[PDB]
RNA sequence: CCGGGCACUCUAACGGGACUGCCCGCGAAAGCGGGAGGAAGGAGGGGACGACGUCUGGUCAGCAUGGCCCUUACGGCCUGGGCGACACACGUGCUACAAUGCCCACUACAAAGCGAUGCCACCCGGCAACGGGGAGCUAAUCGCAAAAAGGUGGGCCCAGUUCGGAUUGGGGUCUGCAACCCGACCCCAUGAAGCCGGAAUCGCUAGUAAUCGCGGAUCAGCCAUGCCGCGGUGAAUACG
């Protein structure tokens, strides 16, 4: 069991660093199960716009935290040749958890 | 706001209750959002700016 | 519908300056601006001079108003 | 069917002919049918002269009633009247005492509106 | 009707428990 | 054999699986009279078969979820039109004129700012 | 009273956040701090070398802070010199070891924010403010840039009573979100008042 | 309507009957958005009014809603100061709905205690020709024929 | 639940799909009326977006800022008090005046969010607020959680009431250094006005109004009936 846990604010990063990381492990390991996406955690703000009222002019922003999983199955010495450190992405971020 | 009413920063505040948001970049006295620490005001014109990863305008 | 639970609180203020005062018999006018403390029995007979904010009003401590606080006596409004 | 100090219900529910009486709402009525082993739903009019005695029995002497807890009450209000207390000064003007607003909206406690000029 | 904290209605508009809205 | 309908209405969904029989049609482990009971309305959702003749001819089993039990009965309406329809084809030429196969799109309006529920504006006085 | 910052507008297409890293409840908040941090000290220190962009990405206890500039001569200054000191008083705030990178910015005018520093510093020495603007938004044409846009504030010129300038050439449609429009604002704090400088530049379809 | 015609509202035929005026009248009797509890009324009545007098409630309802549907009203018009009480002839589809409303509105001033009673009978008597909302509908037709003089300002 | 499988609902990333393209009609054209096909059409529904300018509109009391006044002092710390005052007047709302209703058991169906001392399954104690113990969830797996109207069953019987919960007396929990001024909550008791509202006036044209609950931000706590979102059921009417 080796939990890869994806998360960030960007969507496509996180589409490019798992896409990579599983082409990376699909010429060493099994019909590893992939990219599996999960539902995003959603923040909402809604401020009233000018200072000094006005109350009903509020507008809401919205961040968006997106949550990807690997689940790679027996992965033993060459997937891990291609994963110690080789990624671009900077706004990704990942957890492993086993 | 004012200087020294930004006392909340040392916290110290001689009882644990006292404490308050004190929005980080203008000081705000009322209106403060604690997980940016900014105020309402300093948090819309920091997400206009793009300094806020991942802040987009919300529409559905 | 009036709590404090356990332990009743009572500052340390006028508690120590109360129970020293006693034991050299009653004292007159005392100085108090913790109306947040709450009454003892032992404090039936004094007069105890509270603030209102502004002024320093005399009260009278009786058997009566032991429950209550030090500040029931002393109103902070002015009205007609 | 007379059970407290003087208290007459008839022709209804007994537990909710109970809460007629002075110290008795519907807790109490339901307590007092639940301990005193009678049907709730029944009329008042078909209460047994037994089961009317054991509810006078209850009723009577566990809680404080109609003259004693009116009484009671009011000696409270005068008690913590002459003390001066705050609570008795509102008690006094005749304002609400729970903390309330008294800009707008104090009617039932200050009574019917009288309307000076402005 | 929801005022009326001692029934179940007043309990669930005011979100508490008591006797007359028991939890489970 | 068996034939599938899912249909949607409402955020329901409603899978309809067709097969022939009595008539007897059973939803999530209830019959359909015990899991809609005292419903007027739940005579509908068997409705699309009363233009092919079924309930006698048929026999169903469905599996319902979301919403409320309005629209749970109108995706098992159109779950049942399309199992129909895949049973058969030509009983479109019946369906649609009767409007079974369409998609109820009308859904909850989101709630709006400056308002109370999307479109009621606050009451003013004395403009 | 209309009219909201372009740029919030752009953020999701056809821009990019000034700040793209991750983090939670616990981090969020005096990473922010920090950010805002670094950019306070480059606007105290490179104001006059002409920086537009400072862009901070972070992976993990690892920073890139990306300055954008005009001049980069002054920023890496002579031998690198001035790489050394800005750039180790950079870790004498923060103490994550963070490391400096520059990066070259062609033709100062096609950006909005250097246009809007420029037309603000000759406000400041008190030039007749629409020969700027028109200059600038020439300076803008005069290289691809298919719309170009410049607002100046009141007080113009020291005026009692507050104006609104003006002189827009070729297309700039705020409305649309399309075409990559560019905005840059700068201050122009003078004897009379204050005098805010808007700079719009439309460049690019797709 | 400044634009358009506002095209009819076509309502859904009903389960019972399959008929559209079933439906309207229960979406007249329906409120707070209760078509499931307004449906149970109308049909605990239909259930009623067929027992209490064996006949179906089927021509029942539709006689009843005939004989409350009235031909002519009064509309105000402004002409020479004041405005006056112009008679006028009304559409078919204003007569279905002012004779569904006065239905409605008759059955529940009516004293019985449940609802279901309460429109059966308002049903029966309107049926037979009678009851209260008949009455407000002959007091409409009332008001037409009485200030009839004003048969020149039709507009 | 397991073995197992992705077909299904789903989650979330890229796409397909509508264009008056087909036909009848009318028309010089745009386009209009009608019809089939289609999930959907004549802008399919909802947003984000608000022009040159206006009213010397709004706030230097968010910020930044140009000038004029303050300096044992307007600056500054802390305690107490205040912004909560009441013989009145309006604005916005909440709850209601009941039988399409209230209460009591029993049972079923949402979406959107939130939670590392923070949400707190579960056992015990207590009528209860809540306390003690304690599992799990770094959360499509755990928890907030029960959705509420609804369904069947029952009691109420047109009555200031088994409507309505204001007021007031007492008892108690909790956050907090501390609830007199001035908190929320629980329990007993008290059970006020109010039986559809004068002149006048407001919102809404489709899932809309109406009604029902849920969540969130700010926050130790909370006077939130506010505000910002979510879904459940679901109208009436537009001659003009
Ligand atoms: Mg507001
Ligand atoms: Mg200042
Ligand atoms: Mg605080
Ligand atoms: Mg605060
Ligand atoms: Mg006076
Ligand atoms: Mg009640
Ligand atoms: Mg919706
Ligand atoms: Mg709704
Ligand atoms: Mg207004
Ligand atoms: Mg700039
Ligand atoms: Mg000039
Ligand atoms: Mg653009
Ligand atoms: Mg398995
Ligand atoms: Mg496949
Ligand atoms: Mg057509
Ligand atoms: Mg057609
Ligand atoms: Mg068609
Ligand atoms: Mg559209
Ligand atoms: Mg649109
Ligand atoms: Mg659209
Ligand atoms: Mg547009
Ligand atoms: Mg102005
Ligand atoms: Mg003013
Ligand atoms: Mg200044
Ligand atoms: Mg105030
Ligand atoms: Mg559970
Ligand atoms: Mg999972
Ligand atoms: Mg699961
Ligand atoms: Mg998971
Ligand atoms: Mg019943
Ligand atoms: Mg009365
Ligand atoms: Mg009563
Ligand atoms: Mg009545
Ligand atoms: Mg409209
Ligand atoms: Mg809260
Ligand atoms: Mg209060
Ligand atoms: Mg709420
Ligand atoms: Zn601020």
């Amino acid at each position: 069991k080796i939990r890869i846990k994806l998360r960030g604010f960007d969507h496509k990063t996180l589409d490019a660093s798992a896409q990579k990381i599983v082409e990376a492990a699909r010429r060493s390991g099994a019909q590893v199960s992939g990219p599996i996406p999960l539902p995003t955690r959603v923040r909402r703000f809604t401020v009233i716009r000018g200072p000094f009222k006005h109350k009903d002019s509020r507008e809401h922003f919205e961040l968006r935290t997106h949550n990807r999983l690997v689940d790679i199955i027996n992965p033993n010495r060459k997937t891990i040749e291609q994963l110690m450190t080789l990624d671009l992405p900077t706004g990704v971020e990942i957890e492993i958890k086993t | 706001a004012r200087k020294a009413l930004i006392e909340k920063a040392k916290r110290t505040p001689k009882f644990k209750v006292r404490a308050y948001t004190r929005c980080v970049r203008c000081g705000r006295a009322r209106s403060v959002y604690r997980f940016f620490g900014l105020c309402r005001i300093c948090l819309r014109e920091l997400a206009h700016k793009g300094q806020l990863p991942g802040v987009r305008k919300a529409s559905w | 519908p009036r709590s404090l639970k356990k332990g009743v609180f009572v500052d340390d203020h006028l508690l120590e300056k109360v129970l020293e005062l006693n034991a050299k018999g009653e004292k007159r006018l005392i100085k108090t601006w913790s109306r947040r403390s709450t009454i003892v029995p032992e404090m039936v007979g004094h007069t105890i001079a509270v603030y209102n904010g502004k002024q320093h009003v005399p009260v009278y401590i009786t058997e009566n108003m032991v429950g209550h606080k030090l500040g029931e006596f002393a109103p902070t409004r002015t009205y007609r | 069917a007379r059970i407290a100090g003087v208290e007459i219900p008839r022709n209804k529910r007994v537990d909710v002919a109970l809460t007629y009486i002075y110290g008795i709402g519907k807790a109490r009525a339901k307590e007092a049918l639940e301990k005193t082993g009678i049907n709730p739903a029944t009329r008042v009019k078909d209460l047994t002269e037994a089961e009317v005695v054991r509810l006078r029995e209850y009723v009577e002497n566990t809680w404080k009633l109609e003259g004693e807890l009116r009484a009671e009450v009011a000696a409270n209000i005068k008690r913590l009247m002459d003390i001066g207390c705050y609570r008795g000064l509102r008690h006094r003007r005749g304002l609400p005492v729970r903390g309330q607003r008294t800009r707008t909206n104090a009617r039932t406690r200050k009574g019917p509106r009288k309307t000076v000029a402005g | 009707g929801k005022g009326d904290r001692r029934t179940r209605r007043g309990k669930i508009w005011r979100g508490t428990y008591g006797k007359y809205r028991p939890r489970k | 054999e068996q034939y599938y309908g899912t249909g949607r209405r409402k955020e329901a969904v409603a899978r309809v699986f067709l097969r022939p029989g009595n008539g007897k049609v059973t939803v999530n482990g209830q019959d359909f009279n015990e899991y809609f009971q005292g419903l007027v309305r739940a005579v509908a959702a068997l409705e699309p078969l009363r233009a092919v003749d079924a309930l006698g001819h048929f026999d169903a089993y469905i599996t319902v979820r979301g919403g409320g039990k309005s629209g749970q009965i109108d995706a098992i309406k159109l779950g049942i039109a399309r199992a129909l329809v895949q049973y058969n084809p030509d009983y479109r030429a019946k369906l649609k004129p009767l409007g079974f196969l369409t998609r109820d799109a009308r859904v909850v309006e989101r709630k709006k700012y400056g308002k109370h529920k999307a479109r009621r504006a606050p009451q003013y006085s004395k403009r | 009273g209309n009219k909201i910052h372009p740029i919030g507008f752009r953020l999701g297409i056809t821009r990019d956040w000034e700040s793209r890293w991750y983090a939670g409840k616990k981090q969020y908040r005096h990473l922010l701090l920090e950010d805002q941090r670094i950019r306070g000290l480059l606007e105290k220190e490179l104001y006059s070398a002409g920086l537009a962009r400072v862009d901070i990405e972070r992976a993990a206890d690892n920073v890139a802070v990306t300055v954008h500039v005009a001049k980069p001569g002054v920023v890496i200054g002579r031998g690198g010199e001035r790489i050394r000191v800005l750039r180790e008083e950079l870790a004498k705030l923060t103490g994550k070891n963070v490391a400096l990178n520059v990066q070259e910015v062609q033709n100062p005018n096609l950006s909005a924010p250097l246009v809007a520093q420029r037309v603000a510093e000759q406000i400041e020495r008190r030039f007749a403010v629409r020969r700027a603007i028109k200059q600038a938004v020439q300076r803008v044409m005069e290289s691809g840039a298919k719309g170009a846009k410049v607002i100046v504030s009141g007080r113009i010129g020291g005026a009692e009573q507050a104006r609104t300038e003006w002189a827009a050439q070729g297309r700039v449609p705020l409305h649309t979100l399309r075409a990559n429009i560019d905005y840059g604002f700068a201050l122009a704090r003078t004897t009379y008042g204050v005098l805010g400088v808007k700079a719009y530049i439309f460049l690019g379809e797709v | 309507a400044r634009r358009r015609r506002a095209e009819v509202r076509q309502l859904q035929p009903d389960l019972v009957y399959g008929d559209v005026l079933v439906t309207a009248f229960i979406n007249k009797i329906m409120r707070d958005g209760k078509k499931n509890l307004a449906a149970r009324i109308f049909y605990d009545a239909c259930k009623i009014i067929q027992e209490k007098t064996g006949q179906e409630p089927l021509k029942v309802f539709k006689q009843a809603v005939e004989n409350v549907k009235p031909r002519m009203e009064v509309r105000s018009r402004r002409v020479g100061g004041a405005n006056y009480q112009v008679p006028m002839e009304v559409s078919p589809r204003r007569q279905q709905s002012l004779a569904l409303r006065w239905l409605v509105q008759a059955a529940n001033q009516r004293p019985e205690r449940r609802a279901a009673v309460r429109i059966a009978h308002e049903l029966m008597d309107a049926a037979e020709g009678k009851g209260g909302a008949v009455k407000k509908k002959e007091d409409v037709e009332r008001m037409a024929e009485a200030n009839r003089a004003y048969a020149h300002y039709r507009w």
